[PDB]
Formats: structure tokens, C-alpha cells, sequence
RNA sequence: CCCGGCGAGGGGAGUGAAAAAGAACCUGAAACCGUGUACGUACAAGCAGUGGGAGCACGCUUAGGCGUGUGACUGCGUACC
RNA sequence: UGUAACGGGGCUAAACCAUGCACCGAAGCUGCGGCAGCGACGCUUAUGCGUUGUUGGGUAGGGGAGCGUUCUGUAAGCCUG
């Protein structure tokens, strides 16, 4: 025969929530990137986002192992005269911390329409409030 | 009711009643056939095996057309070495109906 | 100079985009004749809001 | 309805005329010569006497009903174009093309 | 005798064209070009026609080792557990029960933990 | 009887391929000759 | 006869088997140029395709599909001699 | 010229060592079907086969079998307003 895949009308999406506190960077997006893509459903199709909303809070909380939170660096170019600039795992948490769950997750993504698609599903902030309940999200943890 | 067999060496997924296209054989064009290669068998209830065929696991269906697939264009082409080649070919087929399904 | 490869028929087709024409879209009509003119401008009898000027 | 009309031959380029057919398509009639009438080119002169001849080519023709009437299919493909020389310097000449337009016009009620 | 060549080369050139029909710009008009465009897409065919099934070998694998997951264990070793209790079903139906039928598929991880114990 | 004209368009051809095939041929290395201060320069002879 | 500058060019009428035989006048291809209609296209990077693959619009039909056109998104992939 | 001497994320194990069981993954092997070449077999006996096995990437190049345009006779025949 010819395999099911999936349409986008027939989709059904669903929200998440997690508490970043205390969780391991770099563990933790690997899990957000599997949903988003979808691969822990049974009807994945690549080709379509079957990703679930997710809500990550209190990212400022989040922890790393080692000495990569005075080491690990940023880096990021302008476009111009060849002129860089680079930024501290401390130092973007104190100005910019959903950045950093919101940069790592990318690099974790494919790149084109989709990925960027994907992205758009998430939805981080640095406290522990959020306005998007009347979606309601029926709560996750890991 | 759906059920699996093997029949050109590769399985197929099939209900009551409805058409298939699978490897040619020899057969009369409409008499008939069976399979013992029944993998698992379905319904509102379940029924599967431990053990190739199930125990007296059959299928029946009833062969139409032997006709011939669609052709195909095949190519051999290398870059600056003076050789290209071109081949057509067209896949034999059996279109089968299934007559009906048991244990 | 020298292009080094030719450009499509699409390509100058949307180089050409702005070059197309705008049209007035808006006349008058004399103060008395009646006839069509440009704002600001003579009628071809020369009647200029109302008022005959030329007589040619 | 009917009764097209059609220029052939002109000395022209068809560029150059179908900036003015884009300006009048669908449209009725008479804003048409309004708008012919005051705008500025060599060309709108030209076409405008083509569609002045498909009207009288209508109603001397057939069932005339000017005012109501529309512009449907009006199109430009080019036609011959002739060789000439312009010199230059060196001794150098070079082909140049004095390129040519014919003209269609469709007027119809609808 | 002599032999004029008019026609039999419109032939040639009509019928590629006819299979560049769809590409774009030069490449569905000109001769010169769509035959090395059309010799060039046979031999994606010709390289196609084999590694698609290895798209839907990688596809099934991820429907299934997800579900699997979802009645709580892993791809790998829900396989094993079969070929120790000597099932020879292919990916390619099972996947399919996963999209439709969740009760069979769910009713049979049960089987792989049975006999893998 | 009912002819269109002349068209003497092929005299400007002819003319144009007399012209260009004249000079383009005998004019030889004159934009060479003049390019030639630039060969002794643009060359490198090393 | 009409438009048109007592032009060009054209439309009618008419001849003619046929003006898809009108003087540039048998046939009338391709590059090239345009009008018309369906689909797609303004967050989207690269031999421009192939493989898969929705949705859209059609013609069929049968009544459930078969076909044609497009082609969103995705894996792979740096032309010819 | 710009992170730049892990492919990148990112990783205190998702690194190194040892041990073990699965799994993935090629056009490889096997499975179904098809074509062609070669050899023996006994019938056949320029041939059916039965098979039985085996082979079938390929430049320079060598050998073999072929498609199709014109013209000629077969043709004062055949098709054709």
C-alpha cells in the first residue's frame, strides 16, 4: 500500500509545561527538541511539524555541571568590519537567560522553514508566571 | 478483520474485499488461491502468533489481471569517460480480491 | 562591463515593474461648456473657469 | 460584441507601446480617449486612432451600442524589423534595427 | 546518394523536450541543454530507486520505537524479545498498526517482555 | 504590378559584413599595435 | 461602404473550393516575443533536479476510484565535452 | 577578515579503560519476480527443454547482434481527394 503520513488539518497539537530549576542544560533541550519534532509520537512525519506546545519557566534557575557557567561562551558576529563579540554563560543570564534555552535548542533543530516552525512553538520566560493558561497547559515534568 | 501474508517474499496488510497488487505468478487468470504464510490475523478481538502461520491460520482470495506494471527509464551515464547506456523496463503483476477470511 | 552570463526574460521582467506608466485618473469639467480639461490647465476652446480668454 | 480593428507595419517598438495598453484594459470606452487624449506619447496617438476606427467599424458594421461597450483583448506582437547601419569609430559599423509593432484591439459590450 | 536530414532530428529533439517538459527556463526549451538535463535526472532515478527504501526502513523505525516507548520500552530490545519468541513480521506492517490499531500493537509489547523475561 | 516598395535593408547588410569583415581582418594589430606600449608593459617577460 | 491625413494600415461587402490562397501572396516547425486561464510564490540561501509528499483546481467516471496541471514542506545531490 | 585545532549543539559523562547483550546501518548476502551470455547432461537433436551451476562495473581497445533516412528492382502491384 502506500504508509499513512500525516496532514496538517488533521493535526492535533497539545501544550506542555516544565520548571527548569535545578535541571542539566544541555540534557534537558534534547528532550524539548524530541517533542517539538515530533519523534515521540506514533504518526511522525518529517516533512510536518507534529510537535506539542511547550512552556518552559524559570530558565534564570537553571544549573550547568562543572565550570562552564564562568567558561562556556557565546559568540556572535554583526556583520561588519569583521568585529565580534562574545558573552559569559554568567553574563547572559543576569541580561538575556531565555536566550540561552532558547539558543542551545536551535543549534539541537533542523535548519530551514521547519525548524524555524518549531521554534516558534516554544515559549520560555525567566519567572514562574505565564500568561498563556487559557490553552491550558496539562502539566509535564522530567 | 485485517490480516498479513507473505507472498513474493514480502508482506502485505489486506481486509475483506479489496484489491492488491502483488507479484506475478503462475495461475489461471480467474480460479482461485490460498496462503498457510498467514503472519497474524485482527479483529475487534486479537489473534497472533509465537510461531510462523498461526495454527490453522488460512487466507482466500480469487486472481484477476496478470497485466504488466508501468515502464520505467534506466540509465548509465559517467562524466568525461566516453560511456552512457539506456535500459527501459516494465514489472509483471497479479491483481488479486479476497474471497473471504478465517482462523 | 562584460556581463559574464546572460540574464533571464523573468529577471528584466521585474526590472521593468516600476517602469510602467501611471495614469492621471482625475479630469474636470468647465465651469460653464462643460468640457473635459486638466486642472490648472485650458480647455481647447480656451475656456479657463468660465471665462473665455483666447478667442482663437 | 465584435468588430475588432488592427495596425500593422508601425514604425515603432512594442515595449514602448504596451506601457499604454497596460493603462486601458476592461475598460469602457470613451475614459479610454480621455485618457489617450491627455497623456503624452507618440504612441497613444497611434493607438488611439486604431480604436477610433474600431468603433466606426462597428456600428456601419453591426449592431453599433457605443455607450455601452468595453475594451476586452487589446495585445501587442511585434513585427518585422529592418536593418540599418549606424558607423563608428575604427571603421567599425554595426546593425541596428529600426523594429516594428503590430496592433490588435478587441471591443466588445462584455 | 545524398540523403537530406530535416526531420528525424526534430524527432529526436521533440521527444526529449517532451520529457523536460516541467523544468525550468532554458532547460524545458533549448536542445542543447535539456539533454544533459534529462541524462542527469535518470541517473538520480537509477540512484533514487534504491536508497527510498532506506527513507522508509529509518521512517518506520522512528513511528514504531516511539510508540513502543509509549507502552514503556525501547525499539531495540522490543525486537529482540520477538525474534526469541520467533515472530517474523516485517517493520513495514507493523508500523502500520501503530497509526490505525494501538490495541494489537499495545496487546503485543506484552508478548516481547513474556518471552525476552 | 503591385510590388511593396524596395527593401534595401540586404545593402546595409552586405555593407555591414563588407565593413565589419575589412577591417576586423586588415586592420590587423592596430588595436594591438596600440595595445602593444601596453604589451611592452602588461607582458612581464620577466 | 466605413475608419482613416481626398495616407498607411484596417474592417465590412464580394469573388473564389478554399482569403486557415490577399501579393510580404503552397505548406508555415524552433529558438524569440505577447494576450488569455488553473495552481504556486514576498522569513525565504546554493547546477534548480530526483524520491517522497499535502493542499488546490480540473476531466473522467463511476458512485469508488482513475487520470491530467500545479506544487507548499522534506532526504539526497557542486553541469557537458 | 570572524566563534574556528570535537561537524555543530552541547556533553562531567553523551569522555577514556575493561566486560558483555542487543540494535542500527551498502547497490554486500539472502527472499520473490524478470532478461541475457556460457557448459554438461538425455532426450532433443540449428531443439523444447529438464535442468545444474555460474557469470553479467568498465576507459583505450577487440569481437558479436542490431534500429532507423534516401535511392533502385520486386511494383502499369498496394493505400490514398
Amino acid at each position: 500500500m502506500k504508509t499513512f503520513t500525516a496532514k496538517p488539518e488533521t493535526v492535533k497539537r497539545d501544550w506542555y509545561v516544565v520548571d527548569a530549576t535545578g535541571k542539566t542544560l544541555g540534557r534537558l533541550a534534547t528532550e524539548l527538541a524530541r517533542r517539538l519534532r515530533g519523534k515521540h509520537k506514533a504518526e511522525y512525519t518529517p516533512h510536518v511539524d507534529t510537535g506539542d506546545y511547550i512552556i518552559v519557566l524559570n530558565a534564570d534557575k537553571v544549573a550547568v555541571t562543572g565550570n562552564k557557567r564562568t567558561d562556556k561562551v557565546y559568540y556572535h558576529h554583526t556583520g561588519h568590519i569583521g568585529g565580534i563579540k562574545q558573552a559569559t554563560f554568567e553574563e547572559m543570564i543576569a541580561r538575556r537567560p531565555e536566550r540561552v534555552i532558547e539558543i542551545a535548542v536551535k543549534g539541537m533543530l533542523p535548519k530551514g522553514p521547519l525548524g524555524r516552525a518549531m521554534f516558534r512553538k516554544l515559549k520560555v520566560y525567566a519567572g514562574n508566571e505565564h500568561n498563556h493558561a487559557a490553552q491550558q497547559p496539562q502539566v509535564l515534568d522530567i | 478483520m485485517y490480516a498479513v501474508f507473505q507472498s513474493g517474499g514480502k508482506q502485505h496488510r489486506v481486509s475483506e474485499g479489496q484489491t492488491v497488487r502483488l507479484e506475478k505468478l503462475d495461475i489461471a487468470t480467474g480460479e482461485t488461491v490460498e496462503f498457510a504464510e498467514v503472519l497474524m490475523i485482527a479483529n475487534g478481538e486479537e489473534v497472533k502468533i509465537g510461531v510462523p502461520f498461526v495454527d490453522g491460520g488460512v487466507i482466500k482470495a480469487e486472481v484477476v489481471a496478470h497485466g504488466r506494471g508501468e515502464k520505467v527509464k534506466i540509465v548509465k551515464f559517467r562524466r568525461r569517460k566516453h560511456y552512457r547506456k539506456q535500459q527501459g523496463h516494465r514489472q509483471w503483476f497479479t491483481d488479486v480480491k479476497i474471497t473471504g477470511i478465517s482462523a | 562591463a562584460v556581463q559574464q552570463n546572460k540574464p533571464t526574460r523573468s529577471k528584466r521582467g521585474m526590472r521593468r515593474s516600476h517602469d510602467a506608466l501611471t495614469a492621471v485618473t482625475s479630469l474636470s469639467v468647465d465651469k460653464t461648456s462643460g468640457e473635459k480639461h486638466l486642472r490648472h490647465h485650458i480647455t481647447a476652446d480656451g475656456y479657463y473657469r468660465g471665462r473665455k480668454v483666447i478667442a482663437k | 460584441m465584435e468588430t475588432i480593428a488592427k495596425h500593422r507595419h508601425a514604425r515603432s517598438s512594442a515595449q514602448k507601446v504596451r506601457l499604454v495598453a497596460d493603462l486601458i484594459r476592461g475598460k469602457k470606452v470613451s475614459q479610454a480617449l480621455d485618457i489617450l487624449t491627455y497623456t503624452n506619447k507618440k504612441a497613444a496617438v497611434l493607438v488611439k486612432k486604431v480604436l477610433e476606427s474600431a468603433i466606426a467599424n462597428a456600428e456601419h458594421n453591426d449592431g453599433a451600442d457605443i455607450d455601452d461597450l468595453k475594451v476586452t483583448k487589446i495585445f501587442v506582437d511585434e513585427g518585422p524589423s529592418m536593418k540599418r547601419i549606424m558607423p563608428r569609430a575604427k571603421g567599425r559599423a554595426d546593425r541596428i534595427l529600426k523594429r516594428t509593432s503590430h496592433i490588435t484591439v478587441v471591443v466588445s459590450d462584455r | 546518394a545524398r540523403v537530406k536530414r530535416g526531420v528525424i532530428a526534430r524527432a529526436r529533439h521533440k521527444k526529449i523536450l517532451k520529457q523536460a517538459k516541467g523544468y525550468y527556463g532554458a532547460r524545458s526549451r533549448v536542445y542543447r541543454v535539456a539533454f544533459q538535463a534529462v541524462i542527469k535526472a535518470g541517473q538520480y532515478a537509477y540512484r533514487d530507486r534504491r536508497q527510498r527504501k532506506r527513507q522508509f526502513r529509518q521512517l518506520w523505525i522512528a513511528r514504531i520505537n516511539a510508540a513502543a516507548r509509549q507502552n514503556g520500552i525501547s525499539y531495540s530490545k522490543f525486537i529482540n524479545g520477538l525474534k526469541k519468541a520467533s515472530v517474523e513480521i516485517d517493520r513495514k506492517i507493523l508500523a502500520d498498526i501503530a497509526v490505525f490499531d494501538k490495541v494489537a500493537f499495545t496487546a503485543l509489547v506484552e508478548k516481547a517482555k513474556a518471552a525476552l523475561a | 504590378m503591385k510590388f511593396v516598395k524596395i527593401d534595401s535593408s540586404s545593402v546595409d547588410m552586405k555593407k555591414y559584413k563588407l565593413q565589419n569583415n575589412v577591417r576586423r581582418s586588415i586592420k590587423s594589430s592596430s588595436m594591438n599595435y596600440a595595445n602593444v606600449a601596453i604589451m611592452t608593459d602588461a607582458d612581464h617577460d620577466g
